């Protein structure tokens, strides 16, 4: 799912005319760039890892659990292109998220 | 009085703490504002207020009359709580050299050094 | 097959983090590398 | 319009009452505000 999300937030800001994040810098301090997007139930894949494969004794990295936490999504997409020290607020609503 | 949230920054380490909720202290300090005196607020308040009693009676010459009444002292009402707001909520909001935690503490007259006690996540773990 | 590229660093350096953290005005530039960053002259700077 | 108006007249009493950089900067600003 973070892949998606990746492709996704690269593309919606291709979409606004902004192919370097950092040129918001130039207008807006670093805490002023929010992150307000989620998921109904995140990273499920990562659930079936711990809660079926780890069960059976299957190779599962030691940090899955990180990796199914719905605001992971939000901390990979500012790891890997944002970097902003913003508001973060993560929803869960499922169809309505 | 505050409450704020705030992520760090690039990195690979999803479960590394940082820094980023450092920023409710940001303050320019290249240069005592007005702002920062209470005193100074309450009288654009009492001004304020004069004028919004002086734009009142004159729509009530200008203005079925109960639901004009009505009206014209909603719209009073309405903008003596955006000079209220303007003068004792969010005084600070627009002003870079007033941080939002001190323009929190501000608001009730209170310092820096009257914030006594600080509750830590403390979760017992070395980076934490 | 480049339209997502990853940022290896931070517009900031370590050594500039929490100034860049605590002075709302601060802005990056561009910088040498080409690339946006902030500079310690623009940080609490009166300019 | 109105508000406006009146909002100049307080700009410019308080330009009046009117370190000075600064100053401007402030009342200008609240002016804004208002």
């Amino acid at each position: 799912i973070t892949l998606f999300v990746l492709v996704s937030v690269v593309e919606a800001f291709i979409a606004s005319g902004i192919t370097d994040p950092y040129e918001m810098y130039k207008y807006v301090h670093v805490s002023e760039v929010g992150n307000c997007s989620g998921s109904g139930m995140g990273g499920v894949s990562a659930l079936r890892g711990m809660f079926k494969d780890r069960f059976k004794d299957e190779p599962v990295q030691n940090d899955i659990l990180q990796e199914s936490f719905i605001n992971t999504m939000s901390a990979w997409v500012n790891m890997l292109l944002i970097s902003s020290s913003g508001p973060i607020k993560t929803p869960v609503g499922a169809c309505a998220t | 009085a505050m409450a704020a949230t705030a992520t760090d920054k690039i990195g690979r380490s999803v479960p590394a703490p940082g820094k980023g909720i450092l920023t409710t202290a940001r303050e320019h300090h290249s240069s005592a504002s007005p702002n920062l005196n209470m005193k100074y607020r309450k009288r654009q308040l009492v001004t304020r207020e004069a004028q919004i009693k002086d734009w009142v009676e004159n729509e009530l010459e200008a203005l079925f009359l109960l639901e004009r009444t009505r009206e014209i002292h909603n719209e009073a009402e309405s903008q003596l709580r955006a000079a209220q707001q303007q003068w004792g909520n969010d005084f600070y909001k627009r002003d870079p050299r007033i941080a939002p935690l001190r323009g929190a503490l501000a608001t009730y007259g209170l310092t820096i050094d009257d914030l006594g006690v600080a509750s830590f996540h403390g979760t017992s773990t070395k980076a934490n | 097959n480049k339209l997502f590229v990853s940022k290896e660093h931070a517009p900031y350096t370590d050594e500039l983090e929490e100034d860049v953290y605590l002075d709302p005005l601060a802005r990056v530039s561009k910088d040498k590398s080409g690339s946006l960053t902030f500079n310690s002259k623009n940080i609490q700077s009166k300019d």
